[PDB]
């Protein structure tokens, strides 16, 4: 099969700033019939299906805008962002589709750099519903920050909680180029029931003082 | 008007075949190549195979042992079929849609379906409430969907009216079960009518359930 | 004329599209622009687009993958027209031709192809045929051209390739000869079906030969000798049981039995298959003389239903038969003995010897002879001798112990041994008529009317037989002829006629008539005759 | 008629070769075998074997990579025979054109262009012209297109971009409002020819650009102010020598001063310019007199010896040396008539000497006379006595000899004096 | 470029196995014109130029002998020796020759196995001639042995000399397949004259004690 | 008879321009594609170019900025040129003849020709001769030492002497090139039976001669 090489794996750059993707082909993929290097560049947005964004080496596809540009020749392909913008966050794939089976090259994912962000953190308690099940489960959403490297500790009663977290990032916002995180500690009802104070703590690079959010079971 | 939909089991048992039919529209398939690409979770695409419009069909090198691509154009439908499914299959399965004058390059894509290959029961979402005082500030709520499987869910926040300032996080696996919350920022002063309930459906286990977010702050 | 030739396209190709296949180009185009285009299936007819041309250029492309087994053909025809769309030349007609690839296996007909051969063939002999095809293209290339072999046969003991099989027609025949179906009856080969002419994609299946079985194993006696007792005089005694084995298939006619006794001229045995066992049942068809012949030495062939295919040595049996000695009745010879005895026999004279004879050969046997019927109580006999002598006098008159001429007298002669047996034999005693008997009047009594009286017949009774009954002579005595007179009925003398002579009173008389017949008279006082009151015949 | 296109192949193919151009037939070939054949430069004459033919089958194929540059076209003939050779079709004339590649670089003419520009031109003037070439399809393509650029400027500091290139003809004009040949001389600038429309392959030369000197500099003098003495009479005597400065370019005439001496009505002075030092030597052109005139106040105006595309006029003061001179008698040769009836103790006349020094006491004395018979006083110069004599002089007048020294200076003066009494 | 794969690297085959070589192709090599892959083996035999064994995957050039069967298609081809001889020792390298540049394999070296076979050891002194420049040089021949694996310990008057050793192999012999081995000891005439005994000791596989041999420069 | 040799320098300064020259016989250069090739010591065979009948020339893509090749096709010859010489570009040069007929597949090979880049200087072989009573087959030799460049041709008795001879690879120390051979001969010869290696060091423009004398 035809094998594409795709560089870099990553980049990140500010909003601004010139992007370029390099691909590689194997053979060449010039059809002398129509003198066409039959290669191709999709878009991935976080959630979405590809979108055709090049074809032919430097055709663009229905809805790009100008910026992207494909160019090449021969066995060497390059796709850039001549100013990248906020929501051109993405994985970009190089492709040929001169002759089957088509192949993919292993994609170049588009990160956007911004200004640090705190995180505004919002603490949960276990709701109503819950508690008849038998569980109890409390949930710290941390908001709106960068960069994504961010760590949350659970307290009960001034005890640090390891067991029964699970955590989960959002993809970069299209828009603000944040982050936003979700930590859930999971306990038994009668575990929840014997302790009265939960407090997630967000420490992040913006402060060297932990976010603290915090709530009393004996309280409202 | 060219639309491609793809649609086939969301569970699959291991050592077992999985059947996935793409129906589409605004076209004849027999004037266009209509291919089929999966991605695992956080991998790249995989080109699996194509049929043509004559007829003809070509696959992945890899896995032609294991494919085949067959149609009716008087149904408007293709069809992949994959034997001998394992963990390392478990993808997102795209049809596309593509004709001579691109090349063939696919410009037409579908929004793909989800294909786990587990041994695990089906579980239904239970579906909670997170409510917080706040003064002058916006509120961010959220409901969580908690020990479900397989993937996904879909959630949407006053059937889609309210869009802006939603978080929806992706789902945690553990033991078998799915765990995964979504949270909006909506104005601290809220009227009446302004009620926010988040809509949560399963459609593996044909799951639809609506919580309205009432907070307990005082009277 | 130099024309276009026919435009080849490989099927299954892989891109890029669309792809030039071939340029045309009208000459006019010296004269001003020329636009091209192209008619036809696969053109602007269904299958609609597969084939395209640049209107400007007259360049002929392909825009999609083609398949032969499919379409193999395609006929289109190219157009020119100038800037003012009228036709600058006749419309050109070309042929797309698919070139064939070897993208389809040989596929059998069947999975599992099922044959069946006797045993013993020889070879080149016809057993099966199993039959492939294959889609490609058999014309043009040898992407279709099967060729057969033979991959693996189930069991290989007897050959490593007890078959063989054509490369084109597929047939399988037999090419060594050790073929048996007592040691192994079938055979399952895996047949391979392969294009390129034996050097490209390969398929298989299983061909079951089953032998079938032929009459070439004979019966084999499990015992090689027998004996048997039978005794004497006995007809359908089973004397023994026969035992064979055949290694054929059981309950076939290369199986069943059919034994055949070679020295029994007499036909005094009989030998019948048993259908459950296979078996030989020997009887004795007729009854058996222990005296004509002690023992018998049967030799019996055992053979089947079908003839021997190939040949063998048919097995032989030899059984020993004893027969066993049972007493029998002496015999009397003759059967019955006429001597010629006068009736005035003497009291205490001998008459005959009546001899039997036993019939058993083995000795102490002691016939003792008795008299058995003797109506009459007139013979007697020697317990030792068999002499017949009389005890009483003999009469030949006698109707009741001499009904004819003759006396009837049976003879026992018992014997000895384990059964006791009584030989009978009979005696024809023929006794001599003497003049012992005197004649008698058989109407004794006569009855005759006062008044016109009708003279009677009287009959003359001599039990004698002649000569001692000619004539006879009539006679009235005691008086009475001065009353009555008798007379002849006819010249023989055999009977009398007696009449009143004088006009007689009604009453009963007695009248002595005297009788002789030879010399031998005898008064018969009871003449009772009677003189009725009536006139002519007297009833009485 | 349908007819047979031209058969494109491009140049520089890599393989598999042979490879197919296209397949000819002859519709004759289902009554019996047609047999095929290709003639013409390319197949049976040179290049021979470039193309050949399958004689059964009838496909026109390359055994080798082409060339443009070197062929760009070959005409070949196709033939059609049967078993015996006759041919059954007319010889059929096939063209093949080699598709062009950019595989040629612009080349220059040469790697140095040089040319010249005046000083302070204006914007629009065409300095000089590079020239390119390119061996590429000029016809059907772009591959010869070549696109002229300017990359870098050597000096920057006027401006950045101080000349302009065309893109197609290449010629290089000035496009700001100019320099000077005292600032910068010299200006090295490196071209690029480009095909493609500069889009393409590239290729660099230097254009070096010298700057015409004009005469916008006027010569300076260092020192504005001179001063000097020499004597009265003496002519070619150097007085001074001026120093002037010029920023133009040296030894030539924008350079070269020319020093001309305003008030000098007489001519009385004299400047010549050394050529090398560029100095202005300034020397008495005629003689000096102290009592006409005992200072002069020169004004010496500089120049060049080619006119200007402010002159500096300078000032130097020639003192005048008091120098001794003779007295000169009135006249030189005193003639005064007489006849021989003069007394022997009469005066004949008064000789008297001016002298020209006005800062001095005249003494007369008789130098020579034949007959010393005249007696001088020493006070006025009153000649006094103290024609037959032939000896004493010849001719008929005496000639005397008058000195008169001064206060040292002697001079000189004649008196000539001009019967029958034997 | 194309690229072309060949593999194993090496083999050892005793006289009379079947010998195969594989060698991969990056794309492929098939010439529609005339349906031939252009797939080429050539044989370098020790110490020869290389000669072309194998052009168009599977036609024999001239002079090679039946034995050598050139096989495949698509991206994948075989050169196989049906039964090895011993003078078929050399390189194999396979070749694309379907497009320029054309591109070798890394070419695959067939030995050639045989039984094990004990060194024959020979000894020499210096030269005249060479003592008379100045230098003293021991040569010690190790022939004709199997396997290639040997170690040459010198000695000088019984101690261990390690420096000044050049060692050489040479190439495994076409007939009997044996190695071959040159020990050079060189040393300056000084040491030279100043020692007596000089010894070399082979260590071989076929012999657990080493074969000695050994001159005494005041002997004959 | 198609025939090929190469012909160039033994020994370049590094940096240095290297020109060699293929010399071929037997068929016409403008029918056929002559390829250089080339093989690093103990290294495998490297594709340098081609050049074609008709004039083109097509060079590895690695080296193409480094190489150039033309030829002659009255003289019969076709040049290699490699500019910017390096150390690594010693190595054996084969130049090879093709034609279309199989591909361009290389059929004849020349017999090659040695390259070594070194700024060492060259230097001719001292030859000594290596002698020794078994009664059986006695093994002499003689020993190439201290010569600078590759390579030399040792041969016995003029080439009369080749069973039983094995000579080995040079081994380079100090700059200086050094192999030996060794021949076993049967002992007890005759008055004529004599062994002499023959040792050959074009480079240098030595041949040296050395008869094998027992030592006394
Ligand atoms: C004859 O008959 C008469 C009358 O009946 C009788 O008286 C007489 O005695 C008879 N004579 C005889 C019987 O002789
Ligand atoms: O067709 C070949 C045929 O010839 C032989 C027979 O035994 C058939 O059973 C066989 O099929
Ligand atoms: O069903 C086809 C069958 O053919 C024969 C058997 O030996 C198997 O190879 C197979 O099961
Ligand atoms: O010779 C042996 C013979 O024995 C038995 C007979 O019935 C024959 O059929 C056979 O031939
Ligand atoms: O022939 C049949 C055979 O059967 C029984 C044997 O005892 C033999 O005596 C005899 O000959
Ligand atoms: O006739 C009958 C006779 O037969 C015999 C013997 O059994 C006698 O006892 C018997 O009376
Ligand atoms: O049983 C009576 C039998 O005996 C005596 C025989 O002669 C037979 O004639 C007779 O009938
Ligand atoms: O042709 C344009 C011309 O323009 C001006 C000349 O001084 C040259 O520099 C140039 O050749
Ligand atoms: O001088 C700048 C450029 O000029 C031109 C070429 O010689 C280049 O190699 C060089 O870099
Ligand atoms: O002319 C001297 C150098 O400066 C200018 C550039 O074009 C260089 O290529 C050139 O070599
Ligand atoms: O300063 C102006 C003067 O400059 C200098 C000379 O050119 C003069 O003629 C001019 O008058
Ligand atoms: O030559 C006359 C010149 O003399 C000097 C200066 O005063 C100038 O301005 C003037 O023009
Ligand atoms: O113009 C000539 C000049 O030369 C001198 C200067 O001192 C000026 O005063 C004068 O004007
Ligand atoms: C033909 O035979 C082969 C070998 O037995 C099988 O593997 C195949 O499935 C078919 O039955
Ligand atoms: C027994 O009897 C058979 C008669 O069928 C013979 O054929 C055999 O040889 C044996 O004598
Ligand atoms: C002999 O025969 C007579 C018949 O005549 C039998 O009655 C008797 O018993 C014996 O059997
Ligand atoms: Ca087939
Ligand atoms: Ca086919
Ligand atoms: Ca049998
Ligand atoms: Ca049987
Ligand atoms: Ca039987
Ligand atoms: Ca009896
Ligand atoms: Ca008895
Ligand atoms: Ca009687
Ligand atoms: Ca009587
Ligand atoms: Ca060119
Ligand atoms: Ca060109
Ligand atoms: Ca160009
Ligand atoms: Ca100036
Ligand atoms: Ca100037
Ligand atoms: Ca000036
Ligand atoms: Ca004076
Ligand atoms: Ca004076
Ligand atoms: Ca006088
Ligand atoms: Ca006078
Ligand atoms: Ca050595």
């Amino acid at each position: 099969d035809i094998v594409m090489t795709q560089s870099p794996s990553s980049l990140a750059m500010s909003v601004g700033q010139k992007v370029t993707m390099n691909c590689k082909s194997s053979q060449s993929l010039l059809n002398s019939s129509n003198q066409k290097n039959y290669l191709a560049w999709y878009q991935q947005k976080p959630g979405q299906s590809p979108k055709l964004l090049i074809y032919f080496t430097s055709t663009r596809g229905s809805g790009v805008p100008d910026r992207f540009i494909g160019s090449g020749s021969g066995t060497d392909f390059t796709l850039t962002i001549s100013s990248v913008e906020a929501e051109d966050l993405a994985d970009y794939f190089c492709q040929q589709h001169y002759r089957t089976p088509h192949t993919f090259g292993g994609g170049t994912k588009v990160e956007i750099k911004r200004a640090d962000a705190a995180p505004t953190v919002s603490i949960f308690p276990p709701s109503s519903e819950q508690l008849t099940s038998g569980g109890a489960s409390v949930v710290c959403f941390l908001n709106n920050f960068y960069p994504k490297d961010i760590n949350v500790k659970w307290k009960i009663d001034g005890s640090e909680r390891q067991n029964g977290v699970l955590n989960s990032w959002t993809d970069q916002d299209s828009k603000d180029s944040t982050y936003s995180m979700s930590s859930t500690l999971t306990l038994t009802k009668d575990e929840y029931e014997r302790h009265n104070s939960y407090t997630c703590e967000a420490t992040h690079k913006t402060s060297t003082s932990p976010i603290v959010k915090s709530f009393n079971r004996n309280e409202c | 008007q060219v639309q491609l939909k793809e649609s086939g089991p969301g569970l699959v048992a291991p050592s077992q075949s999985l059947s996935i039919t793409c129906t589409v529209s605004g076209f004849s398939l027999s004037r266009y190549g209509v291919h089929w690409v999966r991605q695992p979770p956080g991998k790249g695409l995989e080109w699996l195979g194509m049929m043509w419009g004559g007829g003809n069909t070509d696959y992945n090198s890899a896995l032609k042992s294991r494919l085949s691509i067959s149609k009716d154009n008087s149904k408007s439908q293709v069809f992949l079929k994959m034997n001998s499914l394992q963990t390392d299959d478990t993808a997102m399965y795209y049809c596309a849609s593509s004709n001579y004058v691109l090349g063939y390059a696919m410009d037409y894509w579908g929004q793909g379906t989800s294909v786990t290959v587990s041994s695990a029961k089906t579980t239904p979402p239970s579906v909670y409430p997170l409510a917080p005082a706040q003064t002058n500030s916006m509120v961010t709520l959220g409901c969580l969907v908690k020990g479900y499987f397989p993937e996904p869910v879909t959630v949407t926040w006053n059937s889609g009216s309210l869009s802006s300032g939603v978080h929806t996080f992706p789902a945690v696996l553990q033991s078998d079960l799915y765990t995964l919350s979504s949270s909006v920022t909506v104005p601290s002063s809220p009227r009446p009518s302004e009620t926010v309930t988040c809509n949560v459906a399963h459609p593996a286990s044909s799951t639809k359930v609506d919580k309205k977010i009432v907070p307990r702050d005082c009277h | 004329d130099w024309v276009i030739p026919p435009i080849s396209c490989p099927e299954n190709e892989k891109g890029p599209f669309p792809k030039n296949l071939v340029q045309i180009k009208s000459n006019k185009d010296k004269e001003g622009k020329v636009f091209y285009s192209i008619t036809g299936q696969g053109a602007d007819t269904p299958p609609v687009g597969v084939f395209i041309i640049e209107r400007e250029t007259g360049w002929l492309k392909v825009t999609e993958p083609l398949d032969r087994e499919r379409i193999a053909t395609y006929t289109l025809f190219s157009h020119a027209v100038s800037s003012n769309g009228n036709a600058v030349e006749d419309p050109m007609e070309i042929l797309i031709t698919v070139t064939d690839q070897n993208d389809n296996k040989p596929e059998f007909t069947q999975e599992v192809f099922k044959g069946s051969v006797m045993e013993g063939a020889l070879p080149g002999t016809s057993v099966m045929e199993v039959t492939a095809t294959d889609a490609d293209d058999d014309v043009n290339t040898y992407n279709a051209a099967i060729a057969y072999t033979i991959l693996s046969q189930d069991p290989e003991l007897p050959d490593k390739n007890m078959f063989t099989i054509n490369r084109n027609t597929g047939v399988i025949s037999v090419v060594t000869t050790g073929l048996d179906r007592e040691s192994f009856p079938t055979y399952t080969l895996v047949v391979q079906a392969a294009d390129l002419q034996g050097e490209g994609l390969s398929t298989t299946a299983t061909a079951v030969i089953t032998v079938t079985d032929t009459n070439d194993n004979p019966p084999i006696f499990n015992p090689t000798t027998y004996k048997g007792q039978v005794p004497e005089n006995e007809a359908n005694v089973v004397i023994t049981t026969l035992k064979v084995t055949d290694a054929d298939a059981p309950n076939t006619p290369a199986w069943e039995a059919v034994y055949t006794i070679l020295n029994d001229d007499g036909g005094q045995f009989v030998v019948t298959t048993n259908p459950v066992n296979n078996d030989g049942i020997l009887k004795t068809a007729k009854g058996l003389d222990f005296e004509a012949k002690q023992q018998y030495i049967l030799h019996v062939a055992v053979t089947n239903v079908v003839p021997f295919e190939v040949s063998l040595t048919t097995s032989t049996a030899t059984v020993t038969v004893d027969v066993l000695d049972v007493n029998e009745a002496p015999i009397f010879v003759p059967p019955e003995k006429r001597v010629e005895v006068s009736e005035d026999f003497g009291v205490g004279q001998e008459i005959t010897s009546y001899t039997a004879q036993e019939p058993d050969t083995f000795m102490e046997q002691k016939i003792t002879y008795r008299i058995w019927r003797d109506t009459a109580n007139w013979l007697e006999i020697n317990p030792d001798t068999g002499a017949i002598s009389t005890r009483a006098e003999l009469d030949r008159e006698d109707f009741e112990h001499v009904k004819n001429s003759t006396y009837t007298a049976l003879i026992i002669a018992t014997d000895n041994g384990s059964p006791v047996a009584t030989g009978t034999g009979t005696l024809l005693l023929i006794l001599s008529d003497v003049n012992d008997n005197a004649p008698i009047p058989e109407p004794r009594t006569i009855f005759f009317c006062e008044r016109n009286p009708k003279p009677q017949v009287i009959n003359i009774i001599d039990a004698d037989l002649p000569p001692n009954t000619s004539p006879f002579t009539a006679e009235l005595t005691h008086g009475a002829s001065a009353n009555w007179t008798i007379q002849y009925n006819d010249p023989t003398q055999e009977s009398i006629i007696l009449k009143p002579k004088m006009a007689l009173e009604v009453g009963d008389y007695k009248i002595n008539l005297k009788l002789m017949d030879n010399q031998n008279k005898d008064q018969v006082t009871t003449l009772e005759v009677s003189v009725c009151d009536c006139e002519g015949a007297a009833g009485v």
